[PDB]
């Protein structure tokens, strides 16, 4: 089982700043089988970043994504009040699927 | 992914794209080739280059096993596969043997089509300068056909067998024979070379073409459509078959090919590179044909349509031209043949061995345990060998020709890839493909592949062969000599070797399968595994 | 490609049985592959089962392969997961997610369902 890993578990954030966050896979991921999640407080995961660099239908234009090999990451522009959520990298290349630690802003 | 470049680019750039696109296109006035060319190349050729990938990876076996876990009622695919793949690999070493015949006779001072004073040559010729300064001939087109070739006046007079040109394909079949069983392939170093050599030798020869003065009708020519009046079946037939030939489609090559690739590979981007490169390239030395064609034109004071022989020595009559309007022609003349020779060789290789192994699987306990391997190769080689002398005679080239047009082209082509697509989208089933496919490759077909399959393929390939039967046109050599109704029968024959094994295969699993007819039906439909 | 919901959830003993509903509207059900996502208390998501458009292959995490089986029903629009032996561990909030491109992600997720033990 490819274990993931996100490194900033709990981010502090204040409005306007840029944040970054990084995930980490135990095996080689391919770029186009790496996908990061939105999760909102009380609410279910929505898809927000696929093949490493592409944006979803619903996420703003701030966010962005890069990564290769085992090790990934997110970046924010700049950060809103409507960004605090916790985000899950997920790995589709091989069974089973794994779910990253996931990074929740704080802020 | 670059050296995943240099492999699939060793890939594909073949005698095809060189030679025989050329002159099909020729042959059916130019630019008229062209629409059916790409109707046919969107329309179906990526989608069953595709398909014939997918088979391949999917079954991870030869060509025949797969369709016993596809459908074990149409495992006539694999025979006629094996059975085109054979019949090619007989007459497409001709090729080589006369690029070997040429690049021997390279070794000279001055080049022997250059001129014309030498004893095979007619009294009727005049010096391509000369001509416009008519019953005239022009040196080279004189030189390949009785210097090369010593052409005899019909298929009826098979002449004395010409004995350089015998020994030609004996050194090409002793070269294939002893990479093939010591297994020397490039793999080394040596790839980049190959790869880029065809491209350099292709590219000077487009800029030779293009510069010369006559070019501009030569292109006019080449893109120019005549729809008004080229639209018979002979040009849809051939263009249509053309994409299926430059693609070793329906031959059963691609499915081994695919089975030494994995799911992890980028499967279906690697295909559409592939067959648009391999596209792009023929229509790219198509300009370098038509300009040498062109420049032919100006200088001989006579129309594009009969400058040159409408049959497969335009890359024979063509391309000696454009060396001989290069500095120091001989070393030019000699490049070009060499890059001839290793893209000849190359596919060759890939041919003979894919045959082999597709022969060898039908009976591994005999073949690759009871006797050596070298043995069956040598009968393969020598059988094959023996066949292909039938092409060395002064009338060989009438049976090449036929040979190009029905053994490994024409309606056996179509008939593979129809029941191709129709066994894979309607009885295996379109979703269970797409199911498949999305289970190794992650993502279906789309609607262009699942359509193509379900439609436009089968429509494209019934279409075809129903016009060509209401609209027969009978096969000639050039364009004016007509080949006896034996010699059509022959070629018929050759194509029904092929096309016959789906119904013979039917019939001989219906009646060896125990029970009722419509349960043995039933079950040789059910798929395996 | 609008709406998915859960049913089905429910308090059970450890080692019972429980069944899992995942209704489908919007698409053609049968055309996607479904997949369970599971989420334990910790808020940590962990793959379960997936089940292709047609129900030919499917694929199991390797915690719940010998106990969970997955099923579909194309005609009816419905995904099911069913549970044989349901340990400790189980207790989590399950996702039905649409997951037919697996260069794409799970473009949707539903609604969920709770699934305790005591
Ligand atoms: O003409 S090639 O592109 O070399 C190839 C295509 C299939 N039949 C001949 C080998
Ligand atoms: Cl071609």
């Amino acid at each position: 089982e490819n274990v993931l890993t996100q490194s900033p578990a709990i981010m502090s954030t204040s409005p306007g700043e840029k944040v970054t966050m990084t995930c980490r896979a135990s095996s080689s991921v391919g770029s186009s089988y790496l996908h990061w999640y939105q999760q909102k407080s009380g609410a279910s995961p929505k898809l927000w970043i696929y093949s490493t660099s592409n944006l979803a239908s619903g996420v703003p234009a701030r966010f962005s994504g890069s990564g290769s090999g085992t090790s990934y990451s997110l970046t924010i522009s700049s950060v809103e009040a409507e960004d605090a959520a916790t985000y899950y990298c997920q790995q589709f290349s091989g069974y089973p699927l794994t779910f990253g630690s996931g990074t929740k802003l704080e802020m | 992914k670059i050296d995943f470049v240099l492999s699939v680019a060793g890939g594909f750039v073949g005698l095809g794209n060189v030679w025989r696109f050329p002159y099909l296109c020729y042959k059916n006035g130019g630019g008229a080739f062209l629409i059916p060319y790409f109707i046919f190349l969107f329309g179906s050729g990526l989608p069953v280059f595709f398909l014939e990938i997918i088979i391949g990876q999917y079954t991870s076996e030869g060509g025949i096993t797969c369709w016993e876990k596809i459908c074990p009622l149409f495992s006539g695919i694999g025979y006629a596969s094996v059975v085109i793949v054979s019949l090619l690999n007989v007459y497409y070493i001709v090729i080589l043997a006369w690029a070997t015949y040429y690049l021997f006779q390279s070794f000279q001072k001055e080049l022997p089509w250059a001129h014309c004073n030498h004893s095979w040559n007619t009294p009727h010729c005049m010096e391509d300068t000369m001509r416009k300064n008519t019953n005239f001939t022009s040196p080279v087109i004189e030189f390949w056909e009785r210097n090369v070739l010593s052409l005899s006046p019909g298929i009826d007079h098979p002449g004395s067998l010409k004995w350089d040109l015998a020994l030609c394909l004996l050194l090409v079949w002793l070269v294939c024979f002893f990479c093939i069983w010591k297994g020397v392939r490039s793999t080394g170093k040596v790839v980049y070379f190959t790869a880029t050599f065809p491209f350099a030798m292709l590219l000077v020869l487009l800029v030779r073409g293009l510069t010369l003065p006559g070019a501009g009708a030569g292109i006019k020519f080449y893109l120019y459509p005549d729809i008004t009046r080229l639209e018979d079946p002979q040009v849809w037939i051939d263009a249509g078959t053309q994409i299926f030939f430059s693609y070793a489609i329906c031959l059963g090559a691609m499915t081994s090919l695919g089975s030494y690739n994995k799911y992890h590979n980028n499967v279906y981007r690697d295909c559409m590179l592939l067959g648009c490169l391999n596209s792009g390239t023929s229509f790219v030395s198509g300009f370098a044909i038509f300009s040498i064609l062109g420049f032919m034109a100006q200088e001989q004071g006579v129309d594009i349509a009969d400058v040159a022989e409408s049959g497969p020595g335009l890359a024979f009559i063509a391309y000696p031209k454009a060396v001989t309007m290069m500095p120091l022609p001989t070393f030019w003349s000699i490049l070009f043949f060499i890059m001839l020779l290793l893209l000849g060789l190359d596919s060759q290789f890939v041919e003979v061995e894919g045959q082999i192994t597709s022969l060898v699987d039908l009976y591994p306990s005999f073949l690759r345990k009871g006797y050596r391997r070298e043995i069956f190769i040598a009968f393969v080689c020598s059988i094959s060998y023996l066949l292909g002398l039938t092409m060395v005679t002064e009338g060989g080239m009438y049976v090449f020709q036929l040979f190009d047009y029905y053994a490994a082209s024409g309606v056996c082509l179509l008939w593979v890839a129809f029941f191709e697509c129709f066994v894979i989208a309607w009885i295996y089933g379109g979703n269970r493909f797409s199911e498949d496919i999305r289970d190794m490759i992650g993502f279906p077909p789309g609607p262009w592949m699942k359509y193509s399959w379900a439609v436009i393929t089968p429509v494209l390939c019934v279409g075809c062969f129903i016009f060509s039967l209401v609209k027969y046109v009978p096969l000639t050599y050039n364009k004016t000599y007509v080949y006896p109704n034996w010699a059509i029968g022959l070629g018929w024959s050759l194509a029904l070797s092929s096309m016959l094994c789906v119904p013979l295969v039917i019939v001989i699993r219906l009646c060896q399968t125990e029970g009722p007819f419509l349960v043995r039906v039933k079950y040789l439909l059910t798929p395996r595994e | 490609e609008v709406q998915l919901v859960e049913s089905g959830g429910g308090l059970v003993k450890p080692g019972g049985s429980l069944k899992l509903s995942c209704a489908a509207s919007g698409f053609t059900f049968s055309s996607y592959a479904m997949s369970w996502v599971r989420q334990s208390p910790e808020k940590r998501l962990e793959w379960v089962a997936e089940i292709s458009s047609g129900g030919r292959y499917i694929y199991y995490s390797d915690t719940v392969t010998g106990r969970f089986t997955i099923s579909r029903d194309n005609a009816r629009n419905i995904l099911h997961l069913e549970m044989s032996s349901l340990r400790s561990e189980d207790t989590a909030m399950y996702y039905c997610a649409r997951g037919e491109v697996r260069q794409r992600g799970f473009d949707y997720w539903g609604q969920g369902t709770t699934l305790t033990v005591s």
